[PDB]
């Protein structure tokens, strides 16, 4: 998935709140994403706003010649190759 | 020739661009009805086969505009024009059980066979006013 | 629940329906209801609403008046009147399966409560708009509305009439009996009677197994 | 107010007067089904 | 008791997309409301600005009454003779719906057929009635045979004798059951006839039917 | 048992199975099937 | 007190309701005028009712039909038409909006052939009843059956196995009671004044020949079955066999049935939309009566009290 | 025209009645 | 966008329109000329035994994609939109490659595809120094309203040019001149496009098959590869979308009725839009939502089935 | 004249 | 004759010509085809 | 056969080869279905209600001597739609209702006997509820003797399960099941046919004069 | 899959055909900020809008409704009754207020009922628009306080995106 | 269609003379009517 993170609290049903900017920058994993890399976890329990999911294929794309035409490469990568 | 040129004027109020609300908007007015159904008998008087064409200008004529006493006048006229006595003074009687007086310009185009409305409309043959 | 004021209640078990009637020395009055075998509406708001007619014979005027009026919340709204030459007969009451007269309705539609229901997304009567689809249950308004005597067989009155005219027309019925009161009690014995008809009807199919 | 005769504000609400009758998005009688 | 039409206009619907923007109504609001105009002075009749005839008062209809001129000459286009009682002094009665004729006729025969001779084209002529219509409509058949002076008195004989008459209302408003050519006849597509057809509201708000639009692309970006 | 690559639809573009393309000249085309014999 | 007082308002808003209706319709001292129906149709309307029933004979098969007649520039069997218009017409929009049809009336019309073969009182007495629905001026055919003597029969006979519709037949033994409404006359200009009892004439031809006939004592069933304005008999007919569904019919055989319909037959679109536009103006017609029913109701209410 | 009636005898003599009519028209 | 009459002048909503569309200007700033200092270069899409395709992505501010069909047997090219806002460079492309341009396909006559046709052929003629049109004539419409969409969109300069389908063809009655102009090559085709004759011999073996698909514009025509599985819609299926409907002459049932002229395509054929990016027939049956309500309508038993789009078309 | 006729059907007894 | 929504019924293609030779159409199918057989006694058959 | 004479020749021709063609269709079938075993199928030609009759003897439990024979009947009558707004309204979806009466042993339908109401839809059969007609002894009495209406039951699919459990069972022990709606279906389409023959035949007749 | 099949389910929502210019969601954009807090200046919002939808023009032939209810708005804000508070009304409340208080004519209270009598959610709700003149029609449910059960709208729910009410503050009313 | 009439950035080596003249003071005599007092 690729996914949004923002700092400031906006609930779900509203976005009054007890706590503060400064906290919530912490309790919902803004700053947790501005500090880690691209190794690490984010935790799942925290919101998220903008999830979008990748399309996927069947044979791997790894080891796969970038040489081909742009029309092939295209039915390839919505997973219905020529021949 | 006058059931042509009735269509022509629906089209047109059917395409203009003020687009007033329908009932105002395609409701042609009884003088020009009955102009245009006064056309219409004086090219019966000529040749009496245009009769079946009136009846279907007016047959549609009177379930898009009003029925008035003067178009029914006009009606009568072109009928008369045809040679359908029978049915003209039927229709006179008509008008007599609704209540309708007959229209006194469609009285004197009657006596006067062989000036048509347009031209009498017209500054034309003053002599006969 | 009470009765109105001079009211007697005729009901009988199967027949999904009851009849309250009440007779003064010149005008008479006869309210008639068929509580629909679907979920009614609850009274509290949060189905088919409970209409019935009311028949009110003048001698005097040698005409009946018959109205067709629904009950919400325990009030009344008076959606039709039409007139009829004779007095009230048991042929006219619609009563049992037979309706009452038939090719007369003349109704100006004084209301425009169908209309008011459809900005407020209330599905109403008809369901589909394909007739004979409907038709499979005939001789049932509740299912059949296009053979309906309460919604009218389907038709749109062409005239609404004047709220000036159309509410002093329902105050003149008011001075009769057919009162908010009235419209109560038929709402609530409509209940009445559709709870305890489906327990006699749940009693017999449980005792046929 | 001079070339056009109209304020913004004053167009947004003609705009959402004039589009009212299209703009009701009420509740659809659910649950049809499949013919085909 | 507001009459259900039989006019076939429907507003569009909210399952199907636009399309056919051949023709394409909407509302037409104009600049100012003009309903508590003069009838001839409202915005179907601009086209005859210059031909309205020009104004004549209160005051000048009473100097005129008591001082009259040789030439100039009062005439009555009332038609309703049970309609009109009294009479405005120094007038010759000439209704409206036979000026057609009256204005065609000769010297001699007009003086024949009214009684009073056909007034000069150069003369001054009045022209009154009950709310000044059938005045507008004469002067308009005075002025199209070349008559230089054509007056017409808009608050005619009811100002005078404070009558609260009115003139003719026919409004050729179509009856409800009456349905108009386009629902009816078959004369152009069928899209074409349901965009004619359709309007964005309630059918009493005087749309107007464009042609021809197109997308409004950078709009959309 | 005709095929539908076989077929007629086939060759007209037609859909195998569904509503009736109305707006296609196949459909457009004006049938008297109650003449031929009359006609040819 | 009160009841005189609401009573006298009644009957003042009653009278100011008819004279603004009178007025409405003023056209500067001549009433309203109905509309003109096609040539040759008599229409005839029970007052006080909320339908009216239109008739026209042609004496020739079909080229008494405007449409053979024109040609301009055997003796086969006589046809009889009957319309029956009630006063139902509704917006199918506004219920579900997802269709795009702003009115929808109905109206049948039963075609009876006759002596100058089954169609004959005689044999069986076959004759076809149509319904047809008039969609933003637009006539289509809703059903059309064949019906006769032999399905009367049949459905008080043996729809089921031996002893036909229990239902049906309790209809028959309930069938009310008949109560005639005064008749008024709204028939072509031009057979205005020659006869004015022809459809009775006919009905009356019609009806005496189908009892004298065959399937005698199944007549009765048969007029029920036929019944155009009651409830019993749409269900009578339901109950017959509904003729096919059109679209599901053939496109050639739509089209020469539609052909049919309006041009030989006669029943063109111009009578539908008379039909419409008579449905309009009968319903202002008796909401006239209704306002000086409601009158007279208020009035006797005040004078008694 | 279909009018009820209680008695044969009253049944049967405004039938002669009706032929009467039915006859001289 | 049509003529002010004086309905259109004394409307007081089409000024408040006005104002509010386009803010304090009333008039629209219409859709420039891309400028040569944001231009790309011809990109070879397909390089195939037989055929070869080459082509740029954004040729105009209508997101319009140009195409060109190069045969590889007999030297033979050919433009299928004349949407380019730079035809010289083709030229010089076709000019270096050594190729002979000989027909310009127009799917259909909509502005995006038709704005530089008399551009391309005087160029390319001039270099080959003829060029046929391939159009369906149920366009007539559009070609005549050419100018109209150029005025609206202050494409001026190609206002005031006659379009070289209007200029007397075979099928039309040439000119007598005094004893004291024809163009031969250019093709109408005809709405009934079978699987079976319907075709243009692109040489070699090569049968390029057009379709007819109206409904977002009344000639729209198609161009279908049966042998390299490539379909050249235009303005009718593209990667998340359809052709609009929001056009004079654009029916959404119609539309829906050529998008089910494509039921039978192998699911492996790449379709290159008139617009935006590659997409194939398998991700378009499977993930656009405008072909699956014109299905699940259908389904459900719409009698009259309409979809298309009315914000935008690539 | 309505009211009168509508006497003569019987409508308003 | 009697056709359902959902069903059709496929039928053969008479040649390689498709409903409409694109290639082209000889004499006596075009006499065929102006000669279509439409009801004669609504129809006005003319020469010049 | 001359337009002279017979102007609808058109018509007439039409329905000619519309015979012919519904005719040499191979796909028709001359012989009916056959019905599952012990049911006799009554029909008259001309109707659009066909009726099936059988005889049957229920089971027993405590050995209840002499187990009273029923008859069971069912009640089909073809299904109806209106073309008059077909192509703006959806597709009308295609569905077998029927009756399915049970009596206890010459006596009627609709007087004592037990009418299930069902629909067999395109691919199961559905009750929508059971109707009465008679004396019934609720386990006191219930009386059933409208006809037309009465009280059909609140519909089974909200009915409660205690009671549908039951009406389930006794159902399946009837042998009244999907295999069997599948059955009706198609003789109601053969009956349906046939009719349409008849219906085609008859307006022959009908034109000609 | 030489030809894959487009995915159509049995069974389809009405509202799922709800056309879309560009055949996605529409975009929901939030409210004023004046709907923040539950206020004397906001709590008669779905009061407005419900009189003004009953009032106007109905159906898609655009109905006229003849009776104008818009009249008894300021009457029924005077007295501080808002559309949540009618929902709470009881017949008898009902009865009282129609007669002594709006004096509601016969044909006006038979147009208003059905509004109360479906206790229909009577909560703005959010429509790509900061005007947002849409308000819930659904069915009211007396354990969520005659509000609709379904997104949001729960007790005291006054507006959809912005808060629940402060009954405690309201009672500051009077 | 039918035909319409076809209605009418500078370079810096245009002669930059001045178009056409103005004259909307010297057509329209506005009177002095200011808001003020
Ligand atoms: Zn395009
Ligand atoms: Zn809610």
């Amino acid at each position: 998935v690729s996914g949004r993170v923002y700092r400031r609290f906006y609930g779900d049903r509203n976005r009054v709140s007890a706590h503060s900017t400064m906290r919530w920058q912490h309790i919902g994993g803004w700053k947790l994403l501005k500090r880690i890399r691209r190794g690490s976890l984010f935790p799942h329990n925290v919101p998220l706003y903008a999830v979008t999911k990748h399309a996927q294929i069947d044979f791997p794309n790894t080891l796969l010649d970038t040489k081909h035409s742009t029309v092939e490469q295209t039915a390839m990568q919505y997973n219905d190759p020529m021949s | 020739l006058p059931h042509v040129i009735y269509e022509d004027f629906m089209k047109s109020c059917t395409f203009a661009s003020l687009q007033n609300p329908p009932e105002e908007q395609f409701a042609l007015p009884s003088v020009l009805l009955r102009t245009l159904l006064c056309m219409a008998a004086y090219h019966c008087t000529l040749d009496a086969d245009y009769f079946t064409t009136c009846q279907m200008l007016f047959g549609r004529m009177e379930q898009q505009q009003q029925t008035t006493p003067e178009v029914l006048s006009a009606w009568v006229y072109c009928c008369t024009a045809s040679g359908r006595v029978d049915e003209a003074l039927t229709y006179a009687k008509y008008m007599a059980d609704c209540s309708a007086p007959f229209d006194v310009t469609v009285f004197s185009l009657m006596q006067h066979p062989s000036l048509n409305p347009i031209e009498v409309e017209d500054g034309s043959v003053p002599h006969s006013a | 629940a009470h009765l109105p004021f001079n009211f007697d209640v005729c009901y009988e078990l199967g027949s999904r329906e009851f009849t309250l009637f009440s007779s003064v020395g010149s005008t008479s009055v006869l309210v008639f209801c068929n509580v629909s075998s679907r979920r009614l509406r609850s009274v509290k708001g949060g189905r088919s609403p409970v209409v019935f007619s009311a028949f009110v014979s003048m001698p005097t005027s040698g005409l009946t008046i018959e109205a067709l009026c629904c009950s919400s919340l325990g009030l009344l709204v008076v959606d039709g009147v039409s007139f009829h030459q004779g007095p009230l007969t048991e042929s006219m009451i619609p009563q049992d399966a037979h309706p009452g007269p038939e090719g007369h309705y003349q109704g100006p539609l004084l209301n425009q409560r169908s209309l008011a229901e459809m900005v407020v997304n209330t599905r109403g009567c008809i369901t589909s708009v394909d007739p004979f689809r409907q038709q499979e249950s005939f001789f049932d308004g509740h299912v059949n509305p296009w053979n309906a005597r309460s919604l009218r067989f389907g038709h749109v009155p062409v005239h609404t009439a004047k709220p000036g005219f159309s509410d002093a027309l329902c105050h003149f019925l008011e001075v009769f009996g057919v009162n908010d009161e009235l419209a109560f009690f038929v709402e609530d014995f409509a209940h009445l009677v559709h709870r305890e008809e489906e327990t006699a009807w749940t009693n017999v199919l449980k005792t046929m197994m | 107010m001079t070339v056009h005769g109209t304020s913004l504000p004053s167009t947004y609400r003609m705009h959402k007067d004039i589009n009212k009758a299209q703009r009701n998005d009420r509740k659809l009688s659910g649950n049809r089904f499949k013919v085909l | 008791a507001d009459r259900r039409t039989r006019h076939h206009m429907m507003v569009d619907g909210q399952i199907n997309p636009r399309e056919w923007f051949n023709w394409h109504p909407k509302e037409y609001q104009p600049w100012y409301f003009d309903r508590h105009k003069f009838l001839y002075e409202q915005r179907q009749y601009a086209q005859f600005h210059h031909l309205l005839c020009h104004q004549v008062y209160l005051k000048d209809m009473l100097h005129l009454m008591r001082y009259p001129e040789p030439y100039t000459h009062i005439i009555d286009c009332r038609t309703s003779t049970q309609k009109m009682h009294r009479w405005v002094p120094h007038s010759l009665w000439l209704p409206r719906d036979e000026v057609e004729y009256a204005l065609q006729l000769s010297a001699d025969e007009f003086l024949d057929m009214y009684g009073f001779r056909k007034p000069d084209k150069s003369d001054d002529v009045i022209l009154l009635s009950h709310n000044g219509i059938y005045s507008e409509q004469a002067g308009w058949e005075w002025k199209k045979q070349f008559f230089q002076h054509v007056y017409n008195y808009r608050g005619g004989t009811n100002e005078l004798f404070g009558e609260s008459y009115s003139d003719m209302n026919v409004s050729d408003v179509l009856s409800p059951w009456k349905g108009p050519f386009p629902q009816s006849g078959v004369f152009v597509d069928k899209w074409s006839k349901r965009k004619v057809l359709t309007r964005t509201g309630p059918f009493d708000r005087q749309y107007e039917m464009q042609d021809f639009a197109l997308p409004d692309l950078e709009l959309e970006k | 048992p005709i095929a539908y690559e076989d077929s007629f639809e086939y060759e007209e573009y037609i859909p195998a199975g569904g509503s009736p393309l109305a707006h296609h000249w196949t459909e457009m085309t004006p049938s008297f099937s109650y003449l031929e014999d009359e006609f040819f | 007190v009160s009841l005189r007082t609401i009573a006298e308002s009644l009957g003042a808003a009653a009278a100011a309701e008819l004279r603004a209706e009178v007025e409405r319709d003023t056209r500067d001292g001549v009433a309203a005028i109905p509309p003109l129906p096609p040539l040759g149709w008599r229409v005839r309307h029970p007052s006080g009712s909320n339908y009216f029933v239109m008739t026209r004979t042609l004496k020739n098969g079909v080229q008494s039909a405007e449409l053979n007649n024109r040609r301009y520039r055997l003796s086969r069997a006589d046809v009889h038409l009957t319309v029956f218009a009630p006063f139902r017409v509704y917006d199918p929009s506004l219920h579900d909006p997802t269709v795009d049809i702003c009115e929808w009336s109905s109206f049948d019309l039963v075609v009876q052939k006759t002596v100058p073969l089954s169609c004959t009182p005689q044999d069986g007495a076959l004759s076809m009843y149509v319904c047809l629905a008039s969609v933003n001026s637009e006539m289509r055919i809703r059903s059309i059956q064949l019906l006769s003597m032999k399905e009367a029969q049949a459905l008080v006979e043996h729809a089921c196995f031996g002893n036909g519709e229990p239902l049906f037949l309790e209809l028959l033994r309930r069938r009310g009671r008949r109560r005639p409404l005064v008749e008024r006359r709204f028939d072509d200009p031009r057979l205005r004044y020659e006869e004015v009892a022809q459809p009775q004439q006919v009905a009356d031809e019609a009806a005496v020949a189908c009892s004298s006939s065959c399937y005698g004592p199944y007549y009765p069933a048969f007029e029920m079955l036929m019944d155009s304005c009651g409830s019993a008999g749409e269900y009578s007919r339901a109950l017959c066999y509904g003729g096919p569904y059109v679209s599901e019919l053939s496109r050639e055989l739509c089209d020469a049935l539609l052909d049919y319909i309006k041009g030989d037959l006669g029943v063109s679109d111009q009578l539908c939309e008379y039909v419409c536009q008579m449905q309009f103006f009968l319903e202002q017609e008796e909401y006239m009566t209704w306002l000086g029913q409601v009158q007279h109701v208020a009035n006797a209410v005040s004078r008694t009290a | 025209q279909q009018v009820v009636y209680r008695s044969i005898r009253d049944c049967r003599e405004r039938a002669f009645h009706l032929i009467q009519e039915l006859v001289s028209s | 966008s049509y003529t002010p009459n004086l309905t259109s002048l004394t409307n007081q909503v089409n000024r408040s329109e006005r104002l509010r569309k386009w803010g304090s200007v009333g008039v629209p700033p219409g859709f420039p000329r891309i400028p040569r200092l944001e231009a790309k270069g011809i990109a070879i899409l397909h390089e195939s035994p037989k055929v070869i395709l080459a082509g740029r992505s954004r040729c105009n501010n209508f997101d319009s994609n140009q195409y060109m069909l190069i045969n590889k047997a007999t030297k033979r090219c050919l433009l299928v939109d004349a949407s380019d806002d730079w035809p010289d460079d083709w030229a010089a492309f076709i000019g270096a490659s050594d190729l002979t341009l000989t027909h310009v396909f127009l799917t259909h006559c909509h502005i995006d595809n038709i704005i530089n046709l008399n551009a391309f052929l005087t160029i390319c003629g001039s270099r080959q120094k003829e060029i046929g049109v391939m159009w369906c004539p149920a366009e007539e419409c559009w070609v005549q309203n050419f100018k109209r969409s150029c005025e609206r969109y202050g494409r001026f300069e190609e206002m005031h040019q006659v379009l070289p389908m209007m200029c007397r063809s075979l099928y039309t009655p040439q000119h007598l001149v005094d004893p004291v102009h024809l163009r031969r090559n250019d093709v109408l085709l005809s709405a009934a496009t079978n699987r079976a004759t319907s075709f243009i011999d692109f040489g070699n073996g090569v049968l390029l098959y057009y379709i007819f698909s109206p409904g977002h514009s009344p000639g729209h025509m198609m161009l279908h590869i049966p042998t390299e599985r490539i379909l050249f819609s235009g303005d009718l299926l593209f990667f998340n979308k359809v052709g609009r409907v929001d056009l004079p002459w654009a029916t959404g049932v119609r539309l829906a009725e050529s998008l089910r002229l494509l039921e039978a395509l192998p699911d492996n054929t790449v379709v290159v839009p008139g617009h935006g990016r590659m997409t194939t027939l398998g991700r378009e049956r499977r993930e656009n939502e405008a072909l699956q309500q014109c299905y699940q309508r259908q389904e459900i038993g719409k009698q009259e089935v309409s979809v298309g789009f009315n914000e935008g078309y690539l | 004249d309505k009211i009168e006729k509508w006497k003569a059907e019987g409508l308003l007894p | 004759a009697r056709r359902k929504w959902g069903q059709k019924t496929w039928s053969p293609t008479a040649t390689n010509g498709g409903a409409a030779p694109a290639n082209g159409v000889s004499a006596q199918e075009a006499l065929q085809i102006a000669y279509r057989p439409m009801p004669p006694s609504q129809t006005v058959e003319y020469e010049e | 056969l001359p337009p002279s004479d017979f102007p609808e020749n058109a018509l007439l021709k039409c329905i000619e080869k519309e015979i012919e063609d519904e005719a040499l269709r191979l796909d028709k079938e001359e012989c009916p279905p056959p019905p599952p075993t012990g049911w006799e199928m009554y029909h008259a030609p001309g109707t659009s209600v066909f009726y099936g009759r059988r005889w049957w003897l229920p089971a027993t439990a405590s050995a209840e001597t002499r187990a009273t024979p029923e008859r069971h009947t069912i009640r089909v009558q073809l299904t109806k739609r209106d073309p008059s707004l077909d192509p703006e309204c959806d597709v009308r979806g295609e569905h077998f209702p029927f009756s399915f009466f049970v009596q206890r042993a010459e006596l009627g339908l609709y007087d004592q006997s037990i009418e299930v109401r069902a629909d067999f839809v395109d691919g199961e059969l559905l009750v929508d509820n059971v109707v009465f007609h008679g004396t019934f002894k609720t386990g006191e009495e219930v009386r059933y003797n409208n006809i037309f209406n009465g009280y059909p039951g609140p519909n089974l699919d909200e009915a409660e399960e205690e009671v549908l459990d039951g009406l389930q069972a006794w159902l399946a022990e009837r042998c009244v099941d999907d295999q069997f709606g599948e059955f009706v279906g198609q003789y109601s389409v053969w009956v349906e046919q046939q009719e349409y023959e008849m219906w085609l035949k008859r307006l022959r007749d009908f034109v000609a004069a | 899959c030489k030809v894959s099949k487009v995915p159509t389910r049995s069974v389809i929502p009405a509202d799922a055909l709800r056309y879309h210019p560009r055949y996605s969601v529409p975009r929901k954009m939030v409210l004023s900020n004046t709907f923040n807090v539950v206020g004397e200046n906001n709590r008669y919002t779905s009061l407005k809008l419900i009189l003004e939808k009953l009032s106007g023009h109905v159906g898609r032939r655009q109905y006229k409704m003849l009776c104008n209810l818009e009249k008894h708005y300021d009457k029924l804000k005077d007295e501080g009754i808002d559309w949540h508070e009618l929902k709470w009304l009881s017949r008898e409340e009902l009865i009282v207020l129609f007669d002594k208080v709006l004096h509601l004519t016969r044909t006006e209270r038979a147009a208003l009922l059905p509004a109360i009598e479906a206790k229909v959610c009577g909560v703005l709700r959010q429509t790509d628009s900061r005007h947002s003149t849409v308000v819930c029609m659904n069915r009211g449910n007396a354990n969520h306080g005659w509000r609709c059960g379904r997104n949001g709208h729960t007790n005291d729910v006054y507006f959809e995106g912005k808060a629940k009410a402060n009954t405690a503050a309201l009672q500051l009313c009077r | 269609v039918n035909p319409d009439t076809s209605p009418m950035h500078w370079h810096y080596n245009l002669p930059q003379g001045m178009e056409r003249p103005h004259s909307v003071n010297r057509t329209f005599a506005a009177p002095f009517q200011s808001n003020h007092s």
